[PDB]
């Protein structure tokens, strides 16, 4: 016998999920980093307040954004990179990870490496456009 | 049938200005360019102007006749004007309108082109004459 | 054979939508620099050189009744002004006891009673001292107290004089709309308001639009290009007010001869009070003047236009105004810096059946105390202007009411209404719509993604 | 730019034998071509178009065969309601320039 | 006989032009949408209501980028997609579409299964990464 | 200028290759003076004149490479 939930997850539905079944509703989250969930202000405290915020809000999301496309990962939710893995980082292994473990478990544990890695990321892709041109100059 | 009428011919002085009007009839005057071509008086045809169709934003005039004369369309009239200014003793003659085959706007490459193929039917006459 | 889903970014297309337009304006009035609301506080330079695209093969559904565009324009020229009055003096210390007597040096008959020669104790750059003055008030200002007189605002609120620095006179406004929206302009010559329009452009700004505020006459607005044009939210009902537009102005003439002084009373550290001085000469009834013949042949005109709706044989009347305050049953406006309401029974007094300079004279009467945009408890005083006044004016249209009529149609009876200025607006912003671009498509093709 | 000469300039021909008028152009139009007739006092008809399609409304009377610089026009048997002034028409660019003309004329 | 117009059509000059033809102008209205046709504001009611309809112009075009990129056609402005065309959208030939019919009357013919093709080109841009990344790990 | 790059074909990298051509007439130095004897601000006042030019061509190119994608791989 099968039960099914009316609806998909929605938003943080996934969060006490595991990480390799979270994948299916990244989405979600994305557009609510930009939209919310799913008139006009008047000249005063409380306006100029919400219109700081969401300027603070196309801010951050074009943050990461930039992020992304440093990367070499524009206009993908998943993307795939050229940096290998530092076991010194986390040694579980995959099963572990994508079957035992949700994102904010994860992040508690790799949150120390998080800006190495986006460092290594960074020249990784540099190195990839340098490369790109030079093969392709051959040409 | 496709039918058109000219009027608005009359007597001017040379210098002087003068309008001729041409109504039509029969067909979809927004789909389809104009021309204004002129009989001199025992001479052959000569044409005069052109104005391409729908809002009419291409006008080309004959040397002889450019930067002194002007074309313009009223499609809800169907009517096409010609303003002779600045009139002079040749321009005395029977000027026909007559319509193109073609010269309906066309969208080609992102640009508004004209395809003009001719005149297919012309009207029945209409004689200016200038005096002094 | 097989197809496949293509997105298109950019394509043409459109919905029906509203947002906020800005303002913009030629630099002639920065060049003025007699600090114009709308060019200090709103709009920005105007393009040299406007874009007007005319779109081929496009028809679309006009609706001059439903444009958020006269909402917004009304509530920007309202906000603008009350923005300009709100660093000028505020004449709280002008409501005192008035001591008035007649003013019955060299008047005519006509003007008998409407000028008030009023004393009244004031207050100086010193608060523990009181300075006897004296002032020329309009009869339309003042309201007896049980000679002891009071301003008319006294028990409603207190009025803020317009600072003389400040320019109201009408300088061409441009509406262009923001990223996102377009505006679309109708050029059909005999477009009614409502309805489809053969012949669409798309425009970054709006044309030169002059916030003209009059009544039962639109003043110095855009003509017609044909012939005189009728347009009215819904004809039959005689609830809905009828806009004219004239395809040939007529040309009003309004003066004011009396030469006035303009005195300069010290009521506080800073604060000036401008009054009324003195008369230099003889006081005679400011008028408005039109041209008999012309005014017979634009009526003619219009009676024609409207026989297209209400018969050809039917009897029209011309009858003045029925009731109300003076702003609705005058024709008000702004005469250099003076508030003129002029009688208008003179140009709407005709019967017309379906079968020379005599120079048409409208009285006219001035007032200081001004309640705009038919508010109540935002009173605003005029200064006087020093000299006599001359101005000339093209009537261009009318705002018109039907009488009820008892469903006899025997006869139609149309008197001059307005009073709600969005109609004044209607009259130019009658042939702008704003839409809002759609730029995502998706359509069959034949191009099927890599795997 | 383009100068458009027909030839000859008249012709008398029997009722019921081939007429042939040849057109020149300066600059080669290759399918511009355009047969008009003017009747005596009348206003012209369009005869044939892009010098080999006969007009819609008009009987195969009138043959018209040419290309690049060289145009022909070929007349049915001349017959009494054919007398005519024939114009030679290009359309290649925006000046329309129109030919002289041919005057065509039965025996007498 | 050739008659040509001064300039290139401008903005929405393609409106009544066949499908087709618009494909050749998509670039001024995407320019249009966020920079306006081709100083500063005073503190007030008229500039803060300025300032809001720009920031929501901004959030209007970031939220138009964020489904183009969620379909997997960022940077583009034609896409080709692995949706195949269901004929209860529309039965209408390649010719009809693409050579008699403007963009305004499509919008006006399918505007009914708009959302239906959106969420398909979401779920099959998904499995499109899904599948990409499955199959590159093979590697 | 995000918006730009995009529309060059360009989007989420920060060197990126084209199909235009160089013009000589816009600059004619060698690849070694330009690569290894000048700075950038040298070389925006250089082609100063230029930079609207290439990227009319630049937006031509990119637009002409999408719509032949869409025909070739049509073909498909
Ligand atoms: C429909 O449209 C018509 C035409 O567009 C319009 O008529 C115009 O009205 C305006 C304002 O009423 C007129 O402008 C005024 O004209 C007077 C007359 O001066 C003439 O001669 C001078 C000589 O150089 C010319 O420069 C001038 O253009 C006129 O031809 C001027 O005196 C006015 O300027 C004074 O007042 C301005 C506003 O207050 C000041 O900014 C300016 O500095 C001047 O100051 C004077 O007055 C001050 C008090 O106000 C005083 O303190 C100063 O010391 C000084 O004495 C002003 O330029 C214009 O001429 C009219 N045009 C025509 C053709 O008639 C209608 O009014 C309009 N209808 C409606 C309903 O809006
Ligand atoms: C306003 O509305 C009118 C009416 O719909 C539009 O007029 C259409 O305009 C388009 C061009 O924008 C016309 O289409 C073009 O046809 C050319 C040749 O067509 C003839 O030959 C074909 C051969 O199959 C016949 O089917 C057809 O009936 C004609 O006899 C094409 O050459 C044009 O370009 C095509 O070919 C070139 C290569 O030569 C390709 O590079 C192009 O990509 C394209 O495939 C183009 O297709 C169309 O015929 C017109 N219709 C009518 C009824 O006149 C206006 O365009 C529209 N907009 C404006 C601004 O007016
Ligand atoms: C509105 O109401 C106010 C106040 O009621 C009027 O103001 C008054 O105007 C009258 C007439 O101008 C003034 O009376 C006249 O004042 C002249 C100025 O003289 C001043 O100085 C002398 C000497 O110190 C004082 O005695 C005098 O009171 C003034 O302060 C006098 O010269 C006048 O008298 C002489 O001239 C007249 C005319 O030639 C002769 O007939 C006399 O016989 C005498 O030779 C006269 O006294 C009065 O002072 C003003 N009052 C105030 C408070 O200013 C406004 O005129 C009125 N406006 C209207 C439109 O109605
Ligand atoms: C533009 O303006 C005109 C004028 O105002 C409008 O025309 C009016 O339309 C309304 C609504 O259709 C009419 O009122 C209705 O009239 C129907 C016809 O009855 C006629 O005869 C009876 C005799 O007793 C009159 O009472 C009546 O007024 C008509 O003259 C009635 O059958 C209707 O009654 C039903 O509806 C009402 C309202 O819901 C209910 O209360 C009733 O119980 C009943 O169910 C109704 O009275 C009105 O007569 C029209 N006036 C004229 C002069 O024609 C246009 O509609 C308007 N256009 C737009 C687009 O708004
Ligand atoms: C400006 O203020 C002055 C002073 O307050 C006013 O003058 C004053 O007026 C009152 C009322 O008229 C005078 O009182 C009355 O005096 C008469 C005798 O004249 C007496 O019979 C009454 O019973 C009453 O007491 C007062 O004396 C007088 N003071 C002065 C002149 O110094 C003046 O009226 C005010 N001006 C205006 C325009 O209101
Ligand atoms: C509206 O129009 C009516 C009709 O034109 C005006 O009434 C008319 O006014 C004229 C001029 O005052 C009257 O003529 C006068 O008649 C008297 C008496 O015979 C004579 O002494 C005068 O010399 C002059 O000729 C006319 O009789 C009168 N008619 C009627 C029916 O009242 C009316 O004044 C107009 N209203 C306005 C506000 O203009
Ligand atoms: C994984 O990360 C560790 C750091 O935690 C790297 O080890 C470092 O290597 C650098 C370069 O030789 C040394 O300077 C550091 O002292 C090392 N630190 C430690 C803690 O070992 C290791 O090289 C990384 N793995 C790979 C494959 O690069
Ligand atoms: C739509 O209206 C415009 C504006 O009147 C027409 O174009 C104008 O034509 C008249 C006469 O030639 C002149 O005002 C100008 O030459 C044109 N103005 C502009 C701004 O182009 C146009 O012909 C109309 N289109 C129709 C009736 O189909
Ligand atoms: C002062 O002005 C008032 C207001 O005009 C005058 O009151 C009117 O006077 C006339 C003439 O006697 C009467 O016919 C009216 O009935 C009065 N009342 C109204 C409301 O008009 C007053 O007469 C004037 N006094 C002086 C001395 O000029
Ligand atoms: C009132 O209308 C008249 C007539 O339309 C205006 O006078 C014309 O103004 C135009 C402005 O471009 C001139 O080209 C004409 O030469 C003037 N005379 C005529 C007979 O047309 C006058 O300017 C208008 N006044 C106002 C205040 O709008
Ligand atoms: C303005 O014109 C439109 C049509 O162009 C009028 O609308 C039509 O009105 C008649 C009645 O007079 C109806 O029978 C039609 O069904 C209406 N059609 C549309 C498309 O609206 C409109 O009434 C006119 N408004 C006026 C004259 O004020
Ligand atoms: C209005 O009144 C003022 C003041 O009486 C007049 O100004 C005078 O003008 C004349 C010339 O016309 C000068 O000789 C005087 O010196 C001026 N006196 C002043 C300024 O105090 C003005 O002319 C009058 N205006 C009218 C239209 O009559
Ligand atoms: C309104 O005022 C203008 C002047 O500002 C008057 O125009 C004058 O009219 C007379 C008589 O026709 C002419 O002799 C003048 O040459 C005109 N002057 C101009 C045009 O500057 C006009 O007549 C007045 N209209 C009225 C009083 O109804
Ligand atoms: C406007 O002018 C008309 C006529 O010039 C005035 O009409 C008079 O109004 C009074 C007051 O109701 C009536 O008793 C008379 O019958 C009218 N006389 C005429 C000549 O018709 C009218 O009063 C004026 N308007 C106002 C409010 O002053
Ligand atoms: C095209 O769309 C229709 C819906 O309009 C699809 O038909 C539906 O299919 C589902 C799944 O079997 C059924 O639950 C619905 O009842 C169907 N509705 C209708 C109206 O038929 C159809 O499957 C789609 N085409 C393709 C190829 O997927
Ligand atoms: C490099 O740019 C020059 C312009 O500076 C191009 O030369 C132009 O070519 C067009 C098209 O034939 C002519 O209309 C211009 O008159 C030419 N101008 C000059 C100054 O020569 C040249 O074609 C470009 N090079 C390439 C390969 O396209
Ligand atoms: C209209 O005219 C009548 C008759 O002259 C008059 O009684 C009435 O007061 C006038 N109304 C207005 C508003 O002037």
């Amino acid at each position: 016998a099968v039960g099914i939930g009316e609806v998909f997850l929605g938003f943080l539905g996934a969060a006490g999920s595991t990480m390799g079944a979270a994948s299916n509703t990244l989405t979600v989250q994305a557009r609510q980093l930009l939209s919310g969930i799913v008139h006009l202000l008047k000249l005063g405290v409380w306006g100029f307040k919400q219109l700081q915020a969401r300027v603070l809000a196309v801010e951050r999301y074009l943050e990461v954004q930039q992020l992304l496309g440093i990367w070499g990962c524009s206009g993908k939710l998943i993307c795939c990179t050229n940096v290998p893995w530092n076991s010194s980082w986390s040694n579980r292994n995959l099963s572990e990870i994508w079957d035992n473990m949700t994102w904010l478990q994860w992040d508690k544990e790799i949150g120390n490496y998080t800006q190495i890695i986006y460092g290594l990321l960074e020249e990784s892709q540099f190195q990839q456009e340098i490369n790109e041109q030079d093969l392709l100059a051959l040409d | 049938q496709v039918q058109l009428v000219e009027s608005g011919g009359g007597v001017v002085q040379p210098g002087g200005s003068l309008r001729l009007s041409c109504a039509a009839s029969g067909f979809a005057f927004k789909d389809f360019g104009m021309h204004w071509v002129r009989q001199a008086p025992g001479k052959g045809l000569e044409w005069v102007a052109v104005i391409g169709g729908g809002h009419g934003q291409h006008q080309s005039y004959s040397e002889s006749v450019k930067g002194r004369f002007a074309i313009t369309r009223d499609n809800e009239k169907n009517k096409l004007y010609l303003h002779m200014d600045r009139l002079r003793t040749e321009d005395t003659a029977v000027y026909y309108c007559a319509k193109d085959r073609l010269g309906r706007p066309w969208n080609i490459g992102g640009r508004l082109v004209y395809y003009y193929y001719g005149m297919d039917v012309w009207g029945q006459g209409t004689t200016v004459t200038v005096s002094s | 054979e097989n197809l496949w889903v293509t997105v298109y970014y950019g394509v043409p297309v459109w919905k029906d939508a509203e947002t906020t337009l800005f303002c913009a304006s030629d630099a002639k009035a920065y060049e003025t620099e007699k600090h114009n609301v709308w060019a200090t506080h709103a709009c920005v330079p105007t393009d040299p050189n406007p874009q007007e695209i005319h779109l081929e093969n496009v028809t679309e559904e006009f609706n001059m009744w439903k444009n958020n565009m006269v909402e917004q324009m009304h509530t920007d020229i309202i906000s603008l002004w009350d923005q300009s009055l709100k660093p000028c003096v505020k004449l709280t210390p002008l409501c005192v006891t008035l001591q008035c007597t007649n003013v019955t040096n060299n008047i005519t008959d006509d003007m008998r009673g409407e000028l008030k020669n009023c004393s009244f104790n004031m207050t100086t750059e010193l608060r523990d001292k009181k300075q006897k003055v004296y002032s020329l008030f309009y009869r339309l200002d003042v309201v007896q107290i049980n000679k002891e007189y009071r301003l008319i605002n006294c028990n409603t609120s207190a009025c803020t004089q317009i600072c003389p620095k400040v320019s109201f006179e009408p300088i061409p406004i441009h509406y262009c709309a923001p990223a996102g929206f377009a505006i679309l302009k109708c050029k059909d010559k005999k477009f009614n308001g409502t309805g489809p329009c053969k012949n669409v452009s798309t425009v970054q700004c709006t044309h030169g639009i002059k916030p003209v505020v009059s009544t039962q006459l639109l003043l110095n607005g855009s003509l017609a290009e044909e012939e005189v044009m009728i347009r009215s939210e819904n004809i039959t009902n005689n609830a809905k007010n009828i806009i004219v537009q004239f395809n040939t102005p007529v040309q009003i003439n309004c003066t004011r001869p009396n030469n006035m002084t303009r005195k300069s009373i010290r009521i506080g550290p800073g604060q000036a009070f401008y009054a009324l001085g003195d008369i230099i000469g003889d006081i005679r009834q400011p008028h408005c003047t039109v041209s008999k013949a012309t005014w017979n042949e634009t009526l003619g005109k219009v009676v024609k236009q409207l026989r297209k709706h209400f018969g050809n044989n039917t009897i029209i009347f011309f009858a003045n105004s029925s009731g109300g305050d003076l702003e609705v049953t005058t024709h008000s406006f702004n005469c250099g810096g003076e508030f003129f309401y002029c009688n208008t029974s003179g140009l709407f007094n005709s019967t017309w059946i379906s079968n020379s300079n005599d120079s048409i004279t409208l009285p006219c009467r001035i007032k200081q105390i001004i309640n705009m945009w038919q508010r109540v408890g935002q009173c605003m005083y005029a200064p006087p202007i020093q000299g006599v006044i001359r101005c000339v004016s093209n009537i261009t249209g009318l705002i018109l009411t039907r009488d009820g009529g008892s469903t006899n149609s025997t006869t139609e009876t149309f008197r001059p209404g307005g009073g709600d200025m969005r109609d004044n607006w209607r009259s130019e912003l009658y042939k702008y719509k704003v839409v809002k671009i759609e730029p995502l498509g998706v359509a069959p093709t034949r191009c099927k993604r890599r795997v | 730019a383009i100068r458009m000469t027909q030839s000859p300039s008249s012709l008398s021909a029997s009722v019921g034998d081939r007429v042939t008028i040849t057109c020149q152009a300066s600059q080669d139009i290759k399918k511009s071509l355009n047969w008009y007739r003017q009747k005596p006092g009348k206003a012209p008809e369009l005869l044939i178009h892009d010098a080999s399609i006969l007009q819609t409304g008009v009987p195969s009377a009138f043959t018209a065969s040419g290309s690049g610089t060289h145009f022909s026009f070929v007349i049915n048997k001349l017959q009494p309601e054919d007398v005519g002034t024939y114009f030679c028409q290009e359309y290649e660019n925006l000046q329309f320039t129109f030919g002289p003309g041919t005057k065509v004329e039965i025996k007498r």
